């Protein structure tokens, strides 16, 4: 559309890391930061999700 | 002694490795016990 | 730095030979030395 | 017996602390000094710095100026040890001339590297006897009286890993047909540890194949009590797989 | 289509074979063009094995039962007297790529 | 097919090495660095009005030590993000004036500081 | 009433406190809630081997002690 | 152009680390990688080098060195953490050789230099490894033709 | 700058410290009160074994077999993924 | 009689804790400083700490003045046995200077490994008289008037462990053909021991070997009646196998 753009996954999960461990501990996909920083440096497809 | 310590709260001659006396002035080598970034804003003089 | 308490401190006022009094901290527990530097001239 | 060669000087660790100068004892002294004997044999040779030593013995509060407490110590090693098998650089404490069976825990990874290779080769003897030797290094409890809360930490580790060999030990001797000593060692282990879940799913093993039901699920509704009343949770999913297939009988795994 | 080989002496896809007149990459294009069919579901594992000098072809494959390579006449490889080809091939069922 | 290739063109950081002279964040491809945020990037954001991203870009995102850590412990926690601070290389600029013998101080509406 | 019955549900077999006989009956054939006992009929418990009238009648005094009851029952 | 293998090429990339001595001690290429599961190292050959032809994939070991010394200053929730666990006795800091974020590759060769054997080396240190690893990057978004 | 603080490591280290807290109030509160003190969690100082028989008046064989057991509950596997990856 | 050495100093945990001194008992004193010899005993020369003992001897609930109770004990006991025996190591205690064959246990053990090597080499008779001289070593129930958890720790695993001995023993006299004491022994065990249903199986072959059917089937339904009564689980596969090997009249076990 207009207001739209298409990051890469590697990008947009570098750029918005942070948020992701913060949705992961709310989703519990992980127990804690350090285990979501650990899947996100994996990268799993939770994480893209 | 005179910009501050180098690592976080040591001072010169070794001793006073521990956190809970800072703000102490050490008695063997002068060295106040505190953050290594307090060296970003501590500056000395040179007498001519 | 939460829930630290501070070792006891106490004044020590050193003079020097031009007049000029400054006050800095001593630990209790730590030796006072009659000897040390001036902070304004560096004298004794 | 058959590696005592000639000018051979023996440390250990997995026991008490003691030194074999060619089959004479040597004093190892004050329980500090033993503790600092140790402290230098389980970093394999590093000149490591006096503040360090310091901590290792004591921890957050060493008196003051006890750093020549730690020379004295150091001097009363090198009078009842040799003068060069410890050798200082930059303030940094160091044994050195340590061979090949000097020490127990370097023979005691040796033995256990050599048994994961039998493990890895399929051989079932020679691994048997490298942990029957192995099962030998240990005398009592490990690092016997000795101060300082790094002791303690090498202490659990070292217990850990026992812990470990022995549940090893205890596998490869259900799957070689091994079953009466090793429910003997299970049930010793669980009257000493009571709170490892590890050793019971062992037990329930060793009994579903040696003639034994009633007792083995007896232990398990006590684990569960304990484990209710001291956790309030929930035992891991492999136990209660475990039980499960044994609740079926399946005469696979025989 | 093949989807996975393995040669003896070969531990990944950039080194050479020795005895071969080209590399194992080129190796790895020869066998895309390779084409076979199999009407079993689960991955098959074919055998190709050649010695001595001569010119192997997609007609020296050792197909198992249920698996035929369909143009035998394709060049995989050239082999010197000090040629040494152990490969399986594996194949399995697809669409697409 | 040239050189300039896509699968090392890609770069990106969220918190990675910092420079050492001054706390911004330091650059380059291998050293996970942040892109530049140069001057007329300033001057646009200046043209469109808005003042908070910008400050932040200049206070938030970079050069402020007690602003940077405490930002990422806002967003990992979840709660909002801190008021700026004031960035690490104007009290660099401060600290080199002040050796060139110029009495550089900053006083506030009721006094110094 | 929903989370009176949901709580009595989601509770596991340990919570029953009888005998280990019927006990290992039950987790044998894999059951290791009470709901799914209440889902069984008469003909699912009554075909179970090694399972004797002295286990059922337990069984229901212990389930009346819980205050409910078997399916069509 | 991506299934017939067209316009694809070969990319070997080449990054190296060294063992040196320094005041505290000397760092060595070594197996016991601490505080890490035992799958990360399961690539590893005796000596601490990468087996050739292992695929690897962003933050995976290559060659695995330990810092001799880091300072110790242990925070009682450390401690007694450490306590809980239990912890190698030698102190030692990973420091050891990792893919950089965004590279995958296959290790195609290695090479080993050692100040004991009649290699040179520049003065103070006395291990250099250097691994080579490849990729084949197929064509994709964004390249430049 | 080896000196620059990493956001990832306080971060980190601030939920040790809340995660430790929350576990401590897990367990029973003599246990906590025993363990707050034998490494000195609450103060900046660790209790010796002795030290503490005075305000609570037990043994040292009870207080080391009180203390061991809190150990061996908290090494349980239970109250193990909470801080394995905490190291 | 034939290993009555002079001057050995012997000892006896499989039954009641007594110490022998060239075939003299000595005065061990009291039940409690007996229970203290027992642990130290039981370890078969390993050391161990005072810490340890106290916890593992003494309970969740040792009085406050343990310390002193210990060592006195261990004090009466270098009265009573020699000086050299028990040595003071890292504040801790142990018992040291213990001939190869002078403890029962020790010397069952190592009777066991060869019998356990008499039979893989095929000497049945050897193995047997061994485990037969060395089950004539137990002097009725295991550390009798001994107190403590440990007590009953290790008085549970050496049951059990005579349990099996016997267990074996019973096999391969079964195996030998010697089936008339063994089924009268077998009997008394399954009357004694009604947990271990090995020995019922046992039982079985013993039975089926003998040449009477009904009776067998009798017994199998008996304790096919109690696994369901007080147990309910299923038979075993390897149970239900042996059964019906046994009804087909099986000739390679007859
Ligand atoms: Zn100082």
């Amino acid at each position: 559309k207009l207001h739209q753009c298409g990051l890469p996954k590697a990008m947009a999960l570098e750029l918005f890391k942070p948020f992701v461990m913060k949705r992961l501990v709310d989703l519990n996909h992980a127990q804690n930061i350090k285990s979501a920083k650990r899947m996100v440096e994996r990268g799993r497809t939770v994480v893209y999700d | 002694k005179i910009f501050g310590p180098t690592r976080d709260w040591e001072c010169y001659c070794g001793k006073y490795k521990r956190v809970r006396f800072k703000g102490i002035i050490c008695e063997r080598c002068g060295v106040e016990v505190t953050r290594a970034k307090v060296r970003r804003e501590r500056m000395g003089h040179i007498e001519l | 730095d939460r829930g630290i308490d501070l070792a006891p401190r106490q004044a020590v006022e050193y003079a020097c030979e031009k007049g000029h009094r400054f006050e800095m901290p001593f630990s209790v527990e730590a030796e006072i030395p009659p000897e040390w530097e001036c902070k304004v001239c560096g004298a004794q | 017996a058959e590696e005592e060669e000639s000018g051979a000087l023996r440390f250990g660790v997995l026991g008490p602390v003691r030194a074999w100068r060619d089959g004479e004892t040597l004093a190892t002294g004050s329980p500090q000094q033993r503790a600092l004997l140790a402290a230098l044999l389980l970093r394999e040779g590093r000149t490591a710095t006096a503040g360090e030593l310091i901590d290792a013995l004591w921890g957050e509060e060493p008196p003051s100026q006890a750093l020549a407490a730690v020379r004295t110590y150091a001097s009363r090693l090198r009078k009842v040890l040799d003068p060069g098998v410890l050798v200082s650089e930059s303030g940094g404490y160091a044994v050195r001339g340590l061979a090949e069976g000097a020490l127990d825990l370097a023979r005691a990874q040796d033995l256990a590297s050599a048994a994961e290779k039998a493990r890895s080769a399929g051989d079932l003897c020679h691994a048997r006897d490298l942990l029957r030797r192995a099962l030998d290094l240990w005398d009592g409890e490990v690092l016997a009286g000795v101060p300082g809360p790094y002791a303690q930490t090498q202490r659990v580790r070292l217990g850990e890993w026992r812990l470990q060999l022995l549940e090893t030990r205890l596998d490869m001797d259900l799957d070689q047909g091994c079953h009466a000593e090793a429910v003997s060692e299970l049930t010793a282990l669980t009257a000493a540890h009571p709170l490892r879940e590890r050793l019971r799913e062992l037990l329930m093993l060793a009994l579903y194949r040696s003639g034994r039901q009633a007792e083995a699920l007896a232990v398990y509704a006590d684990t569960r009590r304990l484990l209710a009343d001291e956790l309030g949770v929930d035992p891991r999913p492999g136990l209660q797989e475990l039980q499960q297939r044994i609740l079926q009988a399946d005469p696979a795994l025989a | 289509a093949v989807t996975s080989i393995r040669i003896d002496g070969v531990l990944h896809e950039f080194t050479t074979v020795p005895g071969v007149k080209e590399d194992v990459t080129d190796l790895i294009l020869n066998i895309k063009q390779l084409v076979v069919s199999s009407e079993h579901d689960e991955p098959v594992v074919m055998y190709l094995r050649k010695q001595g000098p001569g010119l192997v072809t997609a007609a020296d494959i050792a197909p198992p039962a249920g698996v035929e390579v369909h143009n035998p006449d394709l060049v995989l490889a050239t082999l010197n007297g000090k040629g040494k080809l152990e490969m399986e091939l594996t194949v399995e069922r697809g669409r697409g790529y | 097919k040239l050189h300039h290739l896509v699968d090392d063109k890609l770069h990106a950081r969220s918190t990675g090495p910092y420079s050492m002279i001054t706390q911004q964040p330091l650059g380059g491809k291998a050293q996970f660095g942040g892109q530049r945020f140069g001057e007329m990037e300033v001057w646009a954001l200046e043209a469109y009005g808005a003042a908070y991203a910008l400050q932040e870009l200049l206070t938030i995102k970079s050069d402020d030590v007690t602003g940077r850590v405490k930002v990422y412990e806002a967003i990992v926690k979840g709660e909002n993000i801190p008021e700026p601070g004031i960035p690490e290389s104007f009290k660099v600029l401060i600290k080199e004036m002040q050796s060139l013998c110029l009495n550089v101080e900053v006083l506030s509406s009721d006094g110094m500081s | 009433t929903d989370a009176a019955l949901a709580a009595d549900l989601a509770l596991p077999i340990e919570e029953l406190e009888l005998t280990v006989r019927s006990y290992n009956c039950l987790k044998r054939e894999g059951i290791h809630s009470v709901g799914e006992l209440v889902a069984r009929s008469e003909a699912d418990l009554l075909d179970i081997r090694n399972f004797g009238a002295k286990s059922i009648d337990e069984v229901k005094a212990k389930l009346a002690g819980m205050g409910l009851a078997l399916k069509d029952s | 152009l991506v299934q017939d293998d067209v316009l694809s090429s070969i990319h070997i990339e080449e990054h190296e680390v060294d063992a040196r001595d320094t005041k505290l001690g000397p760092e060595e290429i070594t197996r016991d990688i601490p505080n890490v599961s035992e799958e990360v190292l399961a690539d590893l050959d005796e000596r601490g080098i990468i087996r050739i032809g292992a695929e690897v994939v962003a933050g995976d070991i290559l060659v695995g060195k330990v810092t001799p010394k880091g300072e110790t200053e242990l925070t009682p929730e450390e401690r007694l953490l450490r306590a809980i666990f239990g912890e190698k006795a030698r102190e030692v800091r990973d420091t050891s050789l990792k893919v950089p974020h965004g590279e995958i590759g296959k290790v195609i060769g290695v090479r080993v230099f050692d100040r004991e054997e009649g290699d040179e080396l520049p003065p103070g240190v006395n291990q250099l490894v250097r691994v080579y690893v490849a990729q084949k990057r197929k064509i994709t978004d964004g390249d430049k033709l | 700058d080896s000196e620059a603080v990493v956001p990832a490591d306080a971060v980190s280290f601030t939920l040790l410290q809340e995660q430790l807290h929350s576990v401590l109030d897990t367990l029973s509160e003599r246990e906590a009160g025993v363990v707050s003190m034998r490494f000195g969690l609450t103060d900046g100082q660790p209790k010796t074994l002795d030290e503490i028989g005075k305000v609570y008046g037990v043994t040292r064989e009870r207080i080391r077999q009180i203390e061991s057991k809190t150990m061996s509950k908290l090494r349980h596997p239970s109250r193990s993924q909470v801080l394995r990856d905490y190291l």
